[PDB]
């Protein structure tokens, strides 16, 4: 309070150091924000901006911490702790990743930073956590696409579900959700064939058989084998009516 | 002065020259009007105009372009050769939305009329914009559908819906005039409520958000009546079909009003407390144009010196 | 063996090809080469299509069952002269887009469809006025007019 109003940057900086020492990150942040522009560039600016970004990080203000850490590496190039700021900068932006349902604008941004951090600083100490975060972030993108495709099947619209699932099993290869996508693709074609115009019922029946084979070929001991076998029985039975 | 004459169409493989002539509706001998010709070919003022361009774009011809060219001009008579560039038919491949920071994708994807695997249609895109704007969670002036990965050879187009969230909460200030008297309604509505997270106090910013459920607290009044109600509506009950589930609790005080003389005796009035629950769903049989509505209600009437007409128990309750 | 419409695009490796005329000598019909080289003609398999233009060399191709089935029957027209100017970087075909201010589209009135929630007509009033004066909308319009 007294240091904030007072123009003596030295006293305010010393006071801020004490605040950050005892975990008073909330109080020190207020004083540090004002002294950040005037104390920029100065030789002691390495310690100021370092704790400044650390306080934001410890206060869960990931957005502010990410930007502060990013500029810390940018401004001060060869700081003794540049690597730590680089990792925490990307790791902070990743914490702000929304759920798969919401817009994944921050998820892409976090991936770019995390990916670049690995390439720019190989054989780092934080490489393990960086890879784990990347895998978690990539899961959100896959889950979003899978849920969107499965959303059609929930509201029927089986014609759109086939197209959506076809793209998903192609845009995201080698994913743990492939088994589920394969089954729902078969269900979408099964429901579309059992209830369709008699003119093109044969075409849809064939697609159902193809989807069933793909599901079984992927994992013979699929969890949906009981239901899948029952569905194929109807397709084969109905196919006999078109055995010209 | 110049008169129209010899209107011919080139490149119209899908539609014959006879069908197009009827749509254009321009006969020889009429006065030359440039505005009329462009209006009939492509009416840019409105998106639902009955023009030749809309005829092609509404049937999958995304790359259609119609341009009029004046061929000859002799004896004050101008001749036009309408050139139509049909192009290949296009289908919707990938439909994704961006910009939804506070609204779940399932709420937006279920209101999109542009289904993947269907032929491109301008009416579906316009209808989708209207439906997205009806939700109220986005900016009515920024619902921009952007075409992406356009592949004329493969005949597939990807649509990206860029939305700008503007808050789910809304204020209702409506007015009307009926029955010879003015009526006004005032209320606050939260169109993105989520009853699932009601008990969850962690996410309680301006009431739990998420699902497209709507909760509204409105007040309606007139010269002879005033009503206060709390309503909860579920646009998609069950999550599979657009089944609407609504509930409401209201309290109204209706005064004795003489519609003949437009005079109200404030000394005679009755209070009505009603609780209603309803379920409406579109039927698939006999056809998809049938809708079934069901409702259960409980009301309590409290008469207060309401001795008029056939009401002899002016101080009782029903 | 069908006279179904044939959609094709003419492409040159040095300069964008526009203008010209394409005719089927079998059916004696004519068409034009519009923007982007798109052309639409009613031709059947085993038909000869003649391509003529000011900027390219005359060509005569015989349509086959394979070409008639393709969505976009691309054709390569040799450009007269041999200037050889760059490689003519490909450009996407122009497509009409809706207006930037989508307020007009949102204001359009439409009837309920299969994808719209059902309206309950056997319930009491919801304390709302249908098609009534919206003061909040009026207030927003006034602000935009300032």
């Amino acid at each position: 309070q007294k240091a904030l109003k007072n123009e003596d940057v030295a006293a305010k900086f010393e006071v801020a150091t004490k605040m950050y020492d005892a975990g008073k990150y909330n109080k020190a942040i207020r004083l540090f924000e004002q002294l950040a522009p005037t104390y920029r560039g100065k030789p002691q600016a390495e310690k100021l901006f370092y704790m400044f970004s650390q306080s934001y990080y410890k206060t869960k203000q990931y957005y502010l911490a990410g930007y502060q850490f990013e500029s810390f590496v940018s401004g001060y190039p060869r700081s003794e702790k540049v690597q730590e700021a680089a990792f925490l900068g990307a790791y902070s932006y990743s914490k702000l990743a929304p759920v798969y349902s919401l817009d994944q604008a921050d998820t892409v941004k976090a991936l770019d930073k995390l990916q670049a951090f690995i390439d720019n600083y190989p054989n780092s100490e934080y490489l393990a956590q960086a890879n784990e975060s990347v895998k978690i972030l990539n899961g959100k993108l896959e889950k979003k696409a899978y849920e969107n495709a499965k959303g059609y099947n929930t509201i029927s619209d089986y014609k759109s579900a086939l197209v959506a699932f076809d793209n998903f099993i192609a845009d995201f290869p080698g994913t743990p959700l492939k088994e589920d996508a394969l089954f729902y693709k078969y269900d979408s074609a099964y429901q579309l064939a059992i209830n369709s115009v008699p003119s093109k019922m044969e075409e849809r029946l064939h697609v159902a058989q193809t989807a069933y084979a793909n599901l079984m070929k992927y994992k013979s001991d699929t969890k949906y084998k009981e239901k899948a076998d029952q569905m194929n029985a109807r397709v084969e039975t109905d196919l006999q009516k078109f055995t010209k | 002065k110049y008169y129209f004459g010899n209107i011919k169409f080139l490149g119209n493989t899908v539609y014959s020259d006879q069908q197009l002539n009827r749509y254009l509706g321009i006969k020889k001998g009429e006065t030359y009007n440039g505005v009329l010709l462009e209006k009939r070919i492509a009416d840019n003022t409105k998106p639902d105009g009955e023009d030749i361009t809309n005829l092609y774009q509404n049937n999958g011809y995304l790359f259609s372009k119609i341009n009029a060219v004046e061929v000859k001009t002799v004896n004050d008579t101008i001749d036009f050769e309408i050139r139509i560039t049909e192009g290949p038919i296009a289908y919707f491949n990938k439909i994704y939305v961006t910009g939804n920071d506070k609204t779940n994708d399932h709420v937006i994807y279920r209101e999109l009329r542009t289904k993947p695997g269907n032929k491109y249609s301008k009416e579906e895109l316009v209808r989708t914009i209207r439906e997205i704007g009806q939700l109220g969670f986005f900016d009515p002036e920024s619902i921009k559908p952007e075409f992406r990965n356009v592949d004329p050879a493969a005949g597939t187009v990807d649509i990206e819906y860029q939305l700008v969230e503007k808050g789910s909460s809304q204020v209702e200030l409506q007015g009307g005039y009926g029955g010879g008297g003015f009526i006004g309604t005032l209320g606050l509505s939260f169109n993105n409520f989520s009853a699932r997270k009601l008990f969850d106090k962690d996410a309680y910013k301006p009431l739990p958000m998420g699902d497209g459920q709507k909760v509204a607290l409105r007040l309606q009044g007139s010269t002879y009546f005033q009503t206060y109600s709390l309503s909860f509506s579920e646009p998609w009950f069950g999550g599979k079909k657009p089944v609407q589930f609504s509930s409401s609790i209201s309290y109204s005080k209706q005064f004795n009003y003489n519609y003949s003389s437009r005079d109200v005796n404030r000394n005679q009035s009755f209070n009505i407390f009603t609780v209603q629950v309803g379920l409406a769903k579109r039927l698939t049989v006999p056809d998809d144009y049938f809708v079934l509505s069901q409702s259960v209600s409980y009301q309590h009437y409290d008469l207060n010196n309401y001795y008029t007409g056939l009401f002899t128990f002016g101080n009782g309750a029903s | 063996g069908t006279r179904k419409s044939l959609h094709g695009q003419v492409t040159n490796k040095s300069l964008a090809i526009e203008s010209g005329y394409v005719m089927n000598i079998n059916a004696k019909s004519r068409t034009f080469i519009g923007p982007g080289g798109l052309f639409d003609i009613l031709a059947q398999p085993k038909d000869t299509l003649l391509f003529t233009g000011i900027a390219f060399q005359s060509k005569k191709i015989v349509l086959t069952e394979k070409d008639c089935s393709q969505i976009l029957f691309s054709v390569s027209l040799d450009l007269v002269s041999n200037e050889l100017k760059e490689v003519l970087v490909r450009k996407d075909l122009k497509v009409k887009s809706l207006d930037s201010n989508t307020q007009k589209y949102v204001d359009m009135q439409f009837e309920d469809d299969r994808q719209s929630t059902a309206k309950n007509t056997v319930m009491y009033s919801d304390q709302t006025i249908k098609y009534g004066t919206d003061f909040v909308r009026i207030f927003k319009d006034v602000k935009k007019l300032l």
